[PDB]
DNA sequence: GCCCTGGAGAATCCCGGTGCCGAGGCCGCTCAATTGGTCGTAGACAGCTCTAGCACCGCTTAAACGCACGTACGCGCTGTCCCCCGCGTTTTAACCGCCAAGGGGATTACTCCCTAGTCTCCAGGCACGTGTCAGATATATACATCC
DNA sequence: GGATGTATATATCTGACACGTGCCTGGAGACTAGGGAGTAATCCCCTTGGCGGTTAAAACGCGGGGGACAGCGCGTACGTGCGTTTAAGCGGTGCTAGAGCTGTCTACGACCAATTGAGCGGCCTCGGCACCGGGATTCTCCAGGGC
């Protein structure tokens, strides 16, 4: 997805 | 009297995963309405959390579990991640 | 011989036609007088703003969808296309508000 | 002799405040007292999670050639995911529609 | 006062409302049974936010009671503040 | 014989069952398929017997239940037997799904 | 020793007898699987929940207390274990 | 000098604590300061809620030649009703079993 | 440790409507399990509805409000109508 | 009802 | 007689000019977030006790399993008649724009009554023992019910 | 009519419900200091009520094609009963991990006074989006041909  | 809201962070937020779009007045609206839904979820379960246990503080396990109950799936993963590391850069220095 | 469509052609038109928009459909004006009589009960000598009398329009609204793709739901899983009181009754009963 | 003001907010390095979620907790009527590591913990929260709606729904409104974000676009990438879609299952967005679909026993 | 109000919700706005719904053809007998459904979820809802407004002692019905209304009842709304 | 005809008997056991109100599954299976499934989101853990107990009631009236909204799919449909889909559209329309 | 297999302990008898309590009159022949799925999906969505209250405590030992929360948690309200 | 205690409960005639419920209330976290009517007012209602419950399941244990009151009969005389069983539609009751009903079709 | 629970309350009640008639002991631990959810959701919505009106206390009228939104029907009625009798009473003397 |  | 095989009228898509209203940037300034210290309690941590959860073995019987046979039920094919869809004309009331008046929501000062906080003391509610009766069990009628 | 399953009367017997009791923790009584809530006066924003013209939308009528519903036949899947096999339930032993309570003391959060920069309210303007018109492409339905 997105920032981990 | 003054009012407050999430309209300037909303759009400090925008301006970093899209650099050339806007918004218009009704989608900061919902975005402060959904952000204030999730805030109220995430405090009540947390309180509800440190009741049952007998204790009279809110920490950040505390916080870490609601997230875990609330959020389904690879949701819980990320926002867990997110989290430390923001606790562990501001507890550094 | 005038131009006639087949019967069924015109819904799936309007169909694709009404799942693209956003607008309201239903006139504002018999609603707000709906609202008001039905709140009359109540109360007497009551005042609304207009906000208070849209959101009570959306809810409606939506509501109503939900309820209506439920029913197409149970239309269909008795082999029909037409739908009767009978499949909204059910889905009502099933969903748990009778 | 007071050194220079730093935001919590930077120190933390988020874009979310972090003395108005502690306010807001105090204030709230939650606990007895509050821990100085919650407010982070739960600002880096909601601005993931505010970052994750924002640009699904940039994605949408860029799809169909828009500069602006309106409400449509929201429920769009709201209802076209499958963890978003299970978080705000019981939730009425105004002007938002439906997604298009139609039964396949329907059609001709 | 006022009276039959319920008959402003004519047919083609429940036409309308079904053709967003995914409906392809609609029976003779629908449109009774929507205008009590309707009824019915008007009236818990306005009863709901009546009884919020009556407790603050005041005589206006604003936006915020009808948010709490329905949000009473499992129906969270977003928009309206 | 005094074979009775088919359909009879299961009147009897729907009047004897609906009138009782014990547990319908063994206990040991149930235990074990618990212990199973908690098996994977950590190891080394042990249950207090009322909580497996809480565990069976819990399941018994939701699966009585789900059984009986799809019967009503079914009684919908001009049949008896109940089948597949009915369990999905039930399930569907609660919202499970 | 891990345990594997289990699912098949829900004999068909026993979901007879739940559809009998239930109302049904007849049964057809693919209930079964269906009825274990749907039985194992309920379970595991409680007991993860339950696991997660027992590790908030620091504790080993699952409870009563955790089961019923945890049913709380999905608006199943359960009265006699406290 | 103090003259004999008498109890809150017995001088609103009530039967259950008034002591008891306002230091719940205070110790619940529910609002910064509580009142002095409110503890009465809770009391009184909950008293006549376990009231009606308790009529209704003795009647429903009379019925059948029965002495004592046992889990069953509280549910006969919660799901019987029409005001209760609203009131309760989302708990479930051990050892409670179901309501006797068969549909009118699958009967010959 | 000693607990608590709501037993000889509940006994006393009992012995007024019915004097003949006993209790096990499922059936009271059933019955404190109501009290207690009813007690809960009384005092949540109480606490809700001071807060909305940025008031920081809970008086009688607060509870009243909460038992006519909780209560359906004729219940809350007769809730309403005894609440108001114990109040009053309690009050005269 | 009861206690009227 | 059938399976295509092109035209025609309506619906949908695409492109250029326009003007207007809302989104986005700039400036005072004031209330709320920051920095530095102090104190009294909540929670971390180590040690001891004893409840209750896990492991094992033998046996008696209730419940699960496997195979056969026949009948009640699900499902596909036909035909008919009522009811809902598509379209053109007439009639009704929604909607837009502008004005005027008064009820009711929002803000400020102030003064008194209601609730939090302490100390003492004494009676109501909990843990512990127990003796008896409501309830469960076994067996012989005896009447309601299915093929 | 008769096999099978269902309702009923009686000795009895064991474990669970109701009653007694010592005592100790939580509720009751009297007094006080300070902040929350009740009350009167005032300003102006937002709700209610009214009038006229026009044009979009609702109501009424009619022909006919497609879909709901009833009826009949056949073949497979589910229900009922019986002999054989598997493991659930019950009672009893023995060992130890882990839950629950207690005493010490240290680090962490509440509280208060000063200082200042981040965020809210108020004008201003230009570019993104809504609306209009004409032309190019697409979708549907009925008429004909020979395979």
């Amino acid at each position: 997805r997105s920032r981990t | 009297s003054r009012k407050e809201s999430y309209s300037v962070y909303v759009y400090k937020v925008l301006k970093q995963v899209h650099p050339d779009t806007g918004i218009s007045s009704k989608a900061m609206g919902i975005m402060n309405s959904f952000v204030n839904d999730i805030f109220e979820r995430i405090a009540g379960e947390a309180s509800r959390l440190a009741h049952y246990n007998k204790r009279s503080t809110i920490t950040s396990r505390e916080i870490q579990t609601a997230v875990r109950l609330l959020l389904p799936g690879e949701l819980a993963k990320h926002a867990v991640s997110e989290g430390t590391k923001a606790v562990t850069k501001y507890t550094s220095s | 011989k005038p131009h006639r469509y087949r019967p069924g052609t015109v819904a799936l038109r309007e169909i694709r036609r009404y799942q693209k928009s956003t607008e309201l459909l239903i006139r504002k004006l018999p609603f707000q007088r709906l609202v008001r009589e039905i709140a009359q009960d109540f109360k007497t000598d009551l005042r609304f703003q207009s906000s208070a009398v849209m959101a009570l329009q959306e809810a409606s609204e939506a509501y109503l969808v939900g309820l209506f793709e439920d029913t197409n739901l149970c239309a269909i899983h008795a082999k029909r296309v037409t739908i009767m009181p009978k499949d909204i009754q059910l889905a009502r009963r099933i969903r748990g508000e009778r | 002799a007071r050194a220079k003001a730093k935001t919590r907010s930077s120190r933390a390095g988020l874009q979310f405040p972090v003395g108005r979620v502690h306010r807001l907790l105090r204030k709230g009527n939650y606990a007895e007292r509050v821990g100085a590591g919650a407010p982070v913990y739960l600002a880096a929260v909601l601005e993931y999670l505010t970052a994750e709606i924002l640009e699904l729904a940039g994605n949408a409104a860029r799809d169909n050639k828009k500069t602006r974000i309106i409400p449509r676009h929201l429920q769009l990438a709201i209802r076209n995911d499958e963890e978003l879609n299970k978080l705000l299952g019981k939730v009425t967005i105004a002007q938002g529609g439906v997604l298009p679909n139609i039964q396949a026993v329907l059609l001709p | 006062v006022l009276r039959d109000n319920i008959q402003g919700i004519t047919k083609p706005a429940i036409r309308r409302l079904a053709r967003r719904g995914g409906v392809k053809r609609i029976s003779g007998l629908i449109y009774e049974e929507t205008r009590g459904v309707l009824k019915v979820f008007l009236e818990n809802v306005i009863r709901d936010a009546v009884t919020y407004t009556e407790h603050a002692k005041r005589k206006t019905v604003t936006a915020m009671d009808v948010v709490y209304a329905l949000k009473r009842q499992g129906r969270t709304l977003y928009g309206f503040g």
